[PDB]
């Protein structure tokens, strides 16, 4: 039954497939770890443990639930499964009525009833399943020397692996790809790792599609040595060979918009003291649409992908406007136009969100007296007799000082509340639906 | 069919003087149509029954047809 | 062998001219110039060809050094290239061919042996600074070198006595028509940006204001009685005085500076550098404080964009996208001017982009070959529809910008593209335009380029200025009106395939709106008149109706008839004479035909089947000859029964349509100097046939031949085409040509049977004609047809395309009596005729039908016609006895046969 519904998750999406010997060798680790009822209870929780991490947010949510909808299912009574599909009805909007009535059950009543939709969904994960694997516990108690990592744009695991490269104190040779000269480089040290091992990362291998037809299909247990390829979910297909024979791995964004403001500003290296602050404004902005981007239905209006590029572009052209003017009088309008329009707002069509780009430009770079930029902390403007290095410190104090809140997806974002309980009440929606899809064959 | 230059610039003629001449084309409906939808040899078909005559291909000069006469039979398509 | 021998002959003695008479250019190759040596040698004592054709690509590296020493020579392919260099002393076939290297520039005007001039594509010649000594000794090479060096020197000296002539104080009516467009256009932009700056030092811009008012109105003063290449100068030149007078009042609007210093940052600034020793590198451009170089290349007169604030946001956009060294790249729906956008920011910088249309017929060499020259002279490539090409050579062609843009990042010197070493000029840039929604960049390209959605674009403030180029005094309104209009008829008529109301259509109105003016005046009605003209005849019947409702309601113009009399008197004529019947609707369509032609050359027809499209055409072609006086001569060509070898030709044999323009431009007799010639498409529309014709659909007027012969075409020569459908049309051929389109038949039925009639009686006999005439009643007949509509026939064809044979067969039959119609009374003659026109109509309309259909037939024939009328039996026929016919059934004609066992 698991694997029929492990197959029907790999049938969504082209990243995971599951093969057969990859549920035997999870099986066969349940024994390897250290009676039939708890025999079985090791392989509900090895094999959640072992392929979650291959799976993306909101599939990790629908097999949780799932698993735990079928070991219920054969453990519980009848009234239970009842009242478990109630749940999974009303999560959905499509059976109404209250349960049957076990403090688990109240506590998904209160968790349904008071709208929490991510407590409800996140409940199933909380109570049953109890290890969570990280990038580490993959990589670490893995057999397989090769692996395949995917997420979406506007996210990179890469230096998570640098942090991996400080984990077990190896050296990670990263090889960016797109040119024939970079072709020729990575074969040439992919040819020199195979070995002298060594830790190797191949960035973005998705636009070598082709070379990854040419060379890894003909090229596909030395120490220290794992070879990393990483890809981007929304990408083309990859190889369905290449793919069972690497183990793979998703990796998830942070929910955070604060610690997006530390890694824009911790990277601004110098200019006087307006360019420092320009940068430090232009980076909250940067943080501010970038985490507003990803409420896609509500956020925003489709799926823009806002990187680092634009960052360099609104930064040459604050250098620009900043080092033409004499008279330090910013022009905070012609700036405010070049962002909303040609810099942050030109690969955007519609225009409802030129509209949202245009406000959050004119909320950001005003140029006030005193900026409150969020709800939580308001930024002075710098003095006319300090320097360079004493701006940063008092940026980087006033970082520190402030405390992201709980609901910083709509204080900080600016959006209503009511917006952000219809996007969840979407999420939950669509996981109970591909739940009870699931569960109804 | 001979190629006779009489009146009228060239013209093509039965090769009897008094029997006139049928062209038979048995399944009119098999010629296949091209990659934008024409069939060459229907519309050949055309200009000799309409303009009566053709325009010849290596010199270009135009061919006037007096007493030929053309008959198909095809099933349905 | 004698072909064999004349290629072997051909390609020594090119061969020889090329290499073999000049020194100094063996060293390279020593191998290959003793192998060819060898085999002139033995061509000269006497297959042969495939060891020339390898020595000639062994030579391909020496090809590649002398491409080298001048790289727009490089734009020409192989066998040009080498017609050229074989030329060494002739200087023939150079000044011909250089509009794919210069891009706008078409010929060269030398006299006494050494260049005086130069003349672009439009026609405005351009003087050199100093004249350059032309010999036979010198190579090609250097003097084209040495060309463009004296014509990039001559525009900078044109621009640099213009800015002097206008500090000076000299009004602009001395100076237009003095020096080319470009020197005129710079000098007023340096003017304008220095006077627009010197009035924000203060906060003063009324007088100013006046000042380019007062100057737009003197160039229209000297435009409206002006020849017609001053015409288009001054033209070009009033788009953007149009554009300054636009930026001077918005800045005088202003509530505060702030808004004045937005604006004036937003907009192209022009700076010419007073200090610099160079000269090419003197001038550059301020936009949103970035800066970019004017580049001083020759382009012309060219169409000039109206300057809309989206334009300029593109021009904003591409300035911040090649500040740092990225691409360009713009994406949308298509018919937002994204193409001229790019053009039109390279022309405002004086120097002309390089535009490659993708297709699949662009195949990877080719782009690669065209990618690796741009890149080695610095021009600007523009990748049109670059989302129409295979998935291979996508990727080959996305990794091949890619290396080039991350060259142009880093600053190299010199980059390995294609496997081979090249030089990087520092200026060469790529713009990419895209037309999703039906892919996307890709991701290699997409890491390094900026990608830009412009919108549609201002159609309001483009039609109001270039009816104010036009003279129209009331053109904000009218520019309004006629976007509001278009916008309707696009919202509420039907959407057809070949439906078109965008910027193109308006665009067409308006420059169909400027040969109406001797006959209607800049007004309104103008305007109404050309609508009608451009846009009735390629509608339906109610989209026509909508289109003359929305013209009532919308323009205030009811549509006043013009004075017309004589030529629909001359139709009439015509129509008489060829027996044709002349109805409300096919006297519209053959007028719509009429005044379509009067300005468009290419003609498109379209129709159901046997609906009335040649007889439409050649109706018109008489009625012409009748008003003009003037000479007819007719190609009618099949387009799909002839190959596109036969039709144009096989690398050399003449094909069909170049043997004719051949010789209609030769003109021996001189006949075609005063006539009409009109070639007539009568076949399916065909991509790959039209396409093979581009270059005269358009305004060059001119033949492209595969052997590289440009032929030119006659204004009275005329193209028509004659089809029934059109979704194997492009959209731009659609646009290009005139297109009528034929909703209804343009015939009755009676009308018909009448023409057949007159036909059949052309190909005693008056009182048969009328028995005949009168025997094909209407009120029976349309009765008749409706019944016959109603049944089911194999391979259904149209009643009416079935009189083409009720009508031939059944007078025949009569005529077959001919000989037996002087011996019976008058109720036995009306019996026969009426059985063979029964028998006629039978075997016409029920005759491609089954045998019981066919016998109810028979029945509904038999009570149609009345029981007085001889009943026609099933089997019934009529028989020649030895004195007189009689009625009998061809029971009594069966023959008993007798067969043999084997
Ligand atoms: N004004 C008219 N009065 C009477 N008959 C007419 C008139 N105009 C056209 N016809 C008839 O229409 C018939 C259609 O032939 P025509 O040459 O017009 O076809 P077409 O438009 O070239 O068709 P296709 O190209 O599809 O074969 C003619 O044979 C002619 O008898
Ligand atoms: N600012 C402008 N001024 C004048 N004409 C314009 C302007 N912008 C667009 N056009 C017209 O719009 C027409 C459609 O452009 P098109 O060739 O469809 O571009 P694309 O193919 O990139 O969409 C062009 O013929 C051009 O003349
Ligand atoms: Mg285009
Ligand atoms: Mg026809």
């Amino acid at each position: 039954k698991i694997f029929s519904m492990l197959e029907k998750f790999g049938q969504f999406h082209w990243f995971y497939g599951i093969s057969i010997g990859q549920f035997l060798s999870c099986f066969k680790r349940v024994f390897i770890k250290k009676r039939v009822d708890e025999i079985l209870w090791l392989l509900y929780q090895e094999v959640y443990c072992q392929f979650s991490t291959a799976l993306d947010k909101k599939f990790k949510m629908i097999m949780a639930m799932t698993m735990f909808c079928l070991y219920k299912f054969d453990i519980e009574s009848e009234q239970y499964k009842e009242a478990v599909l109630t749940m999974i009805g009303v999560l959905s909007e499509s059976s109404d009525g209250v349960p049957k009535l076990n403090d688990d059950l109240r506590y998904l009543w209160d968790y349904v009833t008071t709208k929490s939709y991510i407590s409800a969904l996140n409940w199933f994960k909380n109570e049953f399943f109890v290890d969570e694997w990280n990038i580490a516990d993959v990589v670490a108690n893995s057999e397989n020397n090769y692996f395949t990592m995917a997420s979406e744009r506007d996210v990179d695991g890469t230096f998570k692996l640098i942090e991996l490269a400080k984990a077990s104190k190896e050296s990670l040779k990263i090889i960016p790809l797109g040119s024939i000269e970079n072709l020729n480089y990575a074969q040439e040290e992919i040819s020199k790792s195979k070995i002298e091992g060594g830790w190797i990362l191949l960035q973005n291998i998705q636009m070598s599609l082709s070379w990854v037809k040419t060379y890894l299909h003909k090229h596909v247990e030395h120490e220290k040595f794992k070879m990393f390829m990483t890809c981007h979910l929304t990408g083309d297909k990859l190889p369905a060979p290449l793919l069972q024979r690497t183990d793979r791995v998703v990796y998830e964004d942070i929910p955070g918009i604060l610690d997006t403001v530390k890694d824009l500003w911790g990277s601004q290296f110098f200019s006087g003291v307006w360019s420092v602050y320009c940068t430090f404004l232009l980076s909250w902005f940067h943080a501010l649409i970038t985490a507003r981007t990803r409420l896609v239905p509500h956020g925003f209006s489709k799926k823009y992908y806002f990187n680092d590029c634009d960052f360099q572009f609104a930064s040459v052209y604050l250098e620009n406007v900043l080092a033409t003017n004499s008279t330090n009088n910013i022009p905070w309008a012609q700036v405010r136009d070049h962002i909303a329009t040609i810099v942050y707002g030109g690969k955007i069509d519609e225009e409802k969100d030129l509209e949202v780009v245009a406000k959050l430009c004119a909320h950001v770079f005003c140029g006030s007296d005193n900026l409150q930029i969020v709800p939580g902390v308001r930024i002075p403007q710098p003095l006319l007799q300090q320097s360079e290095e004493e701006e940063r410190a008092r940026l980087t104090a006033i970082l520190s000082n402030t405390i992201e809140p709980a609901d910083s997806l709509s204080s900080w974002l600016q959006l209503p509340r009511e917006s952000i309980l219809d996007y969840e009440r979407l999420q939950a929606k669509e996981v109970a639906s591909s739940t009870e899809q699931l569960l109804q064959e | 069919t001979n190629y006779v230059t009489t009146s009228k610039g060239l013209t093509l003629l039965p090769k009897s003087d008094i029997k006139n001449l049928v062209l038979f084309c048995d399944e009119i409906n098999l010629p296949k149509l091209d990659k934008y939808g024409s069939q060459n040899v229907v519309l050949f078909l055309r200009q000799l029954m309409e303009k009566q005559g053709f325009w010849k291909t290596p010199e270009n000069k135009w061919v006037t047809i007096e007493r030929i006469h053309i008959v198909g039979a095809c099933n349905p398509p | 062998i004698q072909v064999n021998w004349v290629e072997v002959q051909f390609y020594w003695l090119d061969l020889y001219g090329i290499l073999g008479e000049n020194l100094d250019i063996q060293n390279f190759l020593p191998l290959e110039t003793s192998k060819f040596k060898s085999l002139t040698s033995e061509y000269k004592m006497i297959l042969t060809i495939d060891s020339l054709k390898m020595i000639k690509s062994s030579l391909s590296t020496f090809l590649e050094r002398q491409r080298r020493q001048f790289p727009r020579f490089y734009f020409l392919g192989n066998d040009d290239l080498l017609k050229i260099i074989g030329s060494g002393k002739h200087h023939d076939q150079v000044s011909k061919f250089m509009k794919k290297m210069f891009g706008s520039i078409e010929s060269i005007i030398f006299f006494e042996d050494s260049i005086t001039g130069v003349r672009s594509v439009e026609g405005e010649v351009l003087n050199l600074n100093e004249k350059i000594e032309l010999k036979d000794s010198i190579q090609a090479q250097e003097w084209l070198n040495i060309l463009d060096t004296e014509i990039k020197l001559s525009v900078f000296t044109q621009f640099r006595d213009c800015l002097g002539q206008l500090k000076d104080g000299t009004d602009i009516e001395v100076v237009v028509s003095k020096y080319i467009f470009q020197a005129i256009l710079l000098s007023a932009q340096v003017m304008w940006t220095e006077l627009v700056e010197k009035c924000l030092q203060t906060n003063e811009f009324s007088k100013y204001w006046k000042e380019v008012d007062m100057k737009i109105k003197g160039l229209l003063d000297k435009l409206n009685k002006s020849s017609d290449n001053v015409k288009k100068k001054i033209e070009a030149l009033l788009v953007e005085y149009l554009h300054f007078n636009n930026v001077i009042g918005q800045l005088k609007n202003c509530s505060t500076k702030e808004e004045a210093r937005l604006l004036w940052a937003k907009v192209q600034k022009f700076y010419q550098k007073n200090d610099t020793l160079d000269d090419l590198n003197s001038v550059f451009i301020s936009q949103s404080g970035y800066l970019l170089q004017y580049k001083f290349e020759y382009i012309g007169i060219p169409e000039r964009l109206i300057y809309t604030p989206l334009l300029l946001v593109g021009f904003a956009t591409l300035t911040d996208s090649l500040h740092q060294k990225y691409g360009g790249c713009f994406f949308g729906p298509a018919g937002t001017g994204k193409t001229e956008t790019v053009k039109a920011f390279g022309q405002n910088l004086g120097r002309v982009v390089v535009v490659f249309n993708c297709d699949d017929s662009f195949d990877y060499q080719v782009l690669s070959r065209l990618l690796v020259g741009i890149t080695q002279i610095g021009a600007w490539g523009c990748f049109d529809e670059f989302n129409r090409l295979d998935e291979k050579v996508l990727s080959a062609v996305s990794a091949n910008i890619q290396q080039i843009q991350n060259g142009l990042q880093v600053g190299k010197s010199h980059i390995t593209l294609l496997e081979e070493e090249t030089p990087l000029s520092p200026h060469t840039a790529v713009f990419i335009t895209l037309n999703p929604g039906y892919s996307e960049l890709p991701e290699n390209l997409k890491k390094s380029f900026r990608e830009f959605s412009m919108k549609s674009p201002q159609s309001g403030t483009i039609a109001e200025m270039i009816l104010q180029i036009m003279g129209f005094e009331d053109s904000k309104s009218l520019a309004s009106k006629i976007v509001h209009f278009l916008e309707l008829l696009s919202s509420k008529c039907s959407s057809m395939n070949h439906y078109h109301f965008g910027l193109r259509t308006l665009k067409g109105v308006l420059r169909n709106c400027s040969p109406l003016v001797s006959e209607f005046g800049e007004g309104e009605k103008t305007v109404v008149e050309s609508l009608k003209r451009v846009i009735l005849p390629s509608l339906g019947d109610t989209d026509e109706l909508v289109f003359k409702d929305e013209l009532s309601k919308i323009f205030d113009s009811a549509g006043t008839p013009l004075n017309s009399k004589a030529i629909v008197q001359c139709l009439k004529d015509a129509g008489q004479r060829s027996g044709f019947s002349m109805s409300e609707e096919f006297l519209k369509k053959c007028m719509q035909f009429y005044y379509m032609q009067k300005t468009q050359q290419a003609l498109i027809l379209v129709g159901k089947a046997g609906c009335g499209k040649t007889a439409t055409w050649k109706t018109v072609i008489d009625a012409m000859a009748i008003f003009d006086g003037h000479a007819n001569v007719v190609y009618v060509i099949d387009t799909k029964v002839l190959t596109k070898e036969s039709l144009y030709g096989s690398m050399w044999r003449d094909g069909l349509f170049t043997s004719i323009l051949r010789r209609v431009n030769d003109d021996i007799t001189g006949t075609f100097k005063n006539s009409r010639i009109w070639v007539v498409f009568d076949s399916d529309l065909d991509p790959e046939y039209v396409e093979a014709m581009n270059s005269v659909l358009d305004d060059n007027k001119i033949l492209t031949l595969p052997n590289g012969e440009r032929l030119p075409i006659p204004p009275n020569f005329r193209i028509l085409f004659e089809t029934d459908n059109l979704d194997h049309t492009t959209p731009a051929t659609i646009t290009r040509c005139g297109l009528l389109w034929f909703s209804t038949d343009v015939c009755s039925i009676s009308s018909k049977i009448d023409h057949l009639l007159n036909k059949s009686y052309e190909a005693e006999l008056d009182k048969l004609k009328d028995l005949i005439s009168d025997s094909f009643d209407m009120a029976s007949l349309t009765n008749i047809f409706t019944c016959s509509n109603d049944l089911v026939h194999i391979l259904g064809v149209r009643t009416f395309n079935k009189l083409e044979t009720a009508v031939q067969l059944a007078v025949h039959l009569i005529s077959s009596y001919r000989q037996w119609f002087q011996n019976l009374d008058d109720k036995s003659l009306k019996d026969v005729i009426t059985l063979l026109i029964k028998r006629s109509l039978l075997y016409a309309l029920a005759g491609d039908s089954t045998g019981e259909s066919q016998r109810a037939f028979i029945q509904t024939i038999n009570t149609y016609f009345g029981h007085d009328s001889q009943e026609l039996s099933d089997y019934s026929t009529i028989v020649i006895a030895n004195d007189k016919l009689s009625f009998s059934s061809f029971c009594s004609e069966i023959p008993s046969v007798s067969l043999e066992a084997h």
